[PDB]
């Protein structure tokens, strides 16, 4: 199927936890190699993107099928600031509604783990928008297990209204590296 | 009454009341200008519009208003 | 392990905090490696801990444990505290040394560091290395970007500095920066009150400083207003609005400062330097010539010094123009930009509507009159 994605990356300054062996950056790192090659393992005409969340909401590679520039310039991140993930989404959405492929499926995919402080009726309202406007968003969380996982099933259930399976949620406590809970979640399941 | 380009330069604003400086655009004079190639494309273009039987005095009577 | 004991047994052989003991070993276990830092930022700025080493051993052990993951800025202002608490500035310089080996990282770190050791040798009482670890430290920070809340440490520094120097003219300067980069809110009302003072003593003095309305107009200069210390503020208006004859007025009053005693020559000539600049601005720019009689009238000089004060005006460049003294008339074209007020800016925009009628007169009696060969 042609899909094009773009993975959003907190890199706030939580992300020196080392709840993840060995910390978070580097389970975040893993967790997008893996992601990453699926995408390409997947139709190769599939494309995938970064974005970081951060004080800046930056983005860091558009839509592009080779993954070796993806790896590299993710690894060429430090965690600083806060997260945003309004103007993420936005963003993000921005750059699916500019990608060259138009027939490629819309997608995002967001490693949140942190507290989003932003309010729900702000979160419903993105997550409408976003649905009316036809793109699918599977969300991964882990660390906060309770500050914002309410949040993110409510803005996913939001997302999914009735029908909108597309819309996705994952939280993971706390354990080893984020590898074997991504592989065996429904996301990359139904890959 | 005016060109179409509008030039500016990023430049840090050192102000004096003492507030932070924050980057600031700056303006640059921009003009139209044209390679040798460019000025006898836009002239062939502009062959039926462009007055040129108006005289250097008309021209610069024409600048002044 | 060490760290675990020693953890357990503060739980209750340390003093005070229960509740925040638990937290901390709580999380250490769980071992996120965040919300430590805030925790361990509240536990330090939390009272009791001056006049003790609870604070200097609660550190140690705990950089021990984590010196290595804390935020590098996190990690310097809990040293800042820290080297607030302990004494005896040798071990204080060179555990500020250690520190920043140890923070080599965003510049924010590291310029917190030396501001923190320039001020622990400051008190010490060094003035030379002082100076060079301010200069370094101010080059390293024009790299860095804007708001970061790290700047009002440095400039708070170089405001101490050039004070105890005696630069005002520098001082004034940085102290206004330091304003500008904090916000008045976070700042108790008595220390915006003894900081405006200051600061306003310091535009009195300053050998370049000859603009006032910023001050007047800057929002901290307002803790004074229903203040004793207010004594300035009236000084303040009456000194930028060049009146001599207030400023001896309020001489029974701000003689009273000990800085402001020795300086009156020197704000003596600054008055009636300023006093010069408000009569040329206040005169219009067609009769805009001075007589030595005015000018002495005005600043409660006489003839005779009345040349020698304006050629120093034009000298520091506040006015431009010319002096005739066989005639005693002081031409001028040109005073330094004054702020103004409401009102003035109406007047200025009836003036430009004048200019705007003229010029349009003009395009119209052009257009029409050469309108055959017009274009």
């Amino acid at each position: 199927v042609l899909e094009s994605t773009m993975v959003c990356v907190d890199n706030s300054e939580y992300m020196r936890n080392g709840d993840f062996l060995p910390t978070r950056l580097q389970a975040q790192q893993d967790a997008v190699n893996i992601v990453c090659h699926s995408k390409t393992r997947s139709n190769p005409e599939n494309n995938v993107g970064l974005i970081t969340l951060a004080n800046d909401c930056e983005v860091l590679t558009t839509l592009t099928p080779d993954t070796g520039r993806i790896l590299s310039k993710l690894h060429t991140v430090q965690p600083k600031g806060k997260i945003t993930f309004c103007t993420g989404i936005r963003v993000a959405h921005l750059a699916l509604k500019h990608r060259q492929g138009k027939n490629h499926k819309m997608r995002i995919i967001a490693f949140v783990g942190s507290p989003v402080e932003d309010n729900e009726k702000d979160l419903v309202k993105l997550a409408k928008r976003l649905k009316k406007e036809k793109v699918n968003v599977d969300i991964i969380n882990f660390g906060e297990e309770e500050v914002n996982t309410e949040k993110l099933t409510a803005f996913v259930n939001t997302l999914n209204g009735k029908d909108g399976t597309g819309s996705h949620l994952v939280t993971v406590p706390p354990g080893p590296s984020l590898a074997d809970a991504l592989i065996s979640s429904p996301i990359l399941a139904g890959e | 009454l005016g060109l179409p380009t509008e030039a500016y330069i990023s430049v840090e604003e050192v102000h004096d009341d003492g507030t932070p400086t924050s980057k600031t655009f700056e303006h640059v004079t921009s003009e139209i200008g044209a390679e040798e190639a460019e000025e006898v494309g836009v002239e062939h273009l502009l062959r039926d519009i462009k007055d040129t039987t108006v005289g250097t005095l008309s021209q610069r009577i024409t600048n002044q208003v | 392990k060490d760290v675990p004991g020693f953890l357990q047994q503060s739980q209750n052989s340390g003093p005070g905090q229960p509740a925040v003991w638990h937290r901390l070993e709580e999380l250490y276990t769980k071992k996120l490696w965040h919300q430590l830092t805030l925790q361990v930022l509240d536990f330090v700025q939390d009272p009791c801990f001056a006049q003790g080493d609870g604070l200097i051993k609660l550190y140690e052990n705990f950089i021990s444990e984590f010196e290595h993951r804390v935020n590098p800025l996190s990690l310097v202002e809990i040293i800042l505290h820290v080297v607030r608490q302990m004494t005896d500035p040798n071990v204080a310089l060179t555990f500020l040394e250690k520190t920043r080996e140890k923070v080599k990282s965003s510049d924010e770190a590291v310029i917190l560091c030396k501001t923190a050791i320039g001020a622990l040798k400051l008190n010490i009482g060094d003035l030379q290395v002082t100076k060079e670890t301010i200069e370094d430290v101010e080059e390293m920070l024009n790299n860095l970007p804007g708001v970061t809340s790290v700047h009002s440490r440095f400039y708070d520094l170089s405001s101490k500095y050039y004070q105890t120097i005696g630069n005002h003219a520098s001082y004034y300067k940085d102290a206004l920066r330091f304003l500008g980069c904090v916000d008045i809110k976070d700042l108790p009302v008595s220390e915006q009150q003894e900081r405006a003072f200051t600061l306003g003593l310091a535009g009195l003095l300053g050998e370049g400083v000859f603009n006032f309305g910023e001050l007047l107009m800057h929002p901290v200069l307002e803790s004074l207003r229903n203040t004793d210390r207010q004594w300035l503020i009236d000084t303040l208006y009456a000194f930028n609005s060049g009146n001599v004859e207030r400023f001896q007025t309020l001489k029974t009053a701000w003689g009273q400062q000990p800085d402001l005693a020795a300086n009156e020559a020197q704000l003596l000539r600054k008055i009636q330097l300023l006093c010069l600049m408000e009569m040329t601005f206040t005169r219009p720019a067609n009769h805009r010539q001075l007589t030595f009689e005015e000018i002495a009238k005005s600043a409660k000089i006489t003839v005779n010094e009345v040349e020698l004060l304006v050629m120093k005006a034009l000298s520091v460049g506040l006015v431009k123009g010319s002096i005739d003294e066989v005639d005693k008339r002081v031409h001028m074209t040109w005073v330094q930009p004054r702020v103004l007020d409401l009102q003035q800016i109406k007047g200025m925009k009836d003036r430009l509507e004048f200019w705007c009628t003229d010029v349009k007169s003009m395009e119209m009696l052009v257009e029409h009159q050469a309108h055959d060969i017009l274009t």
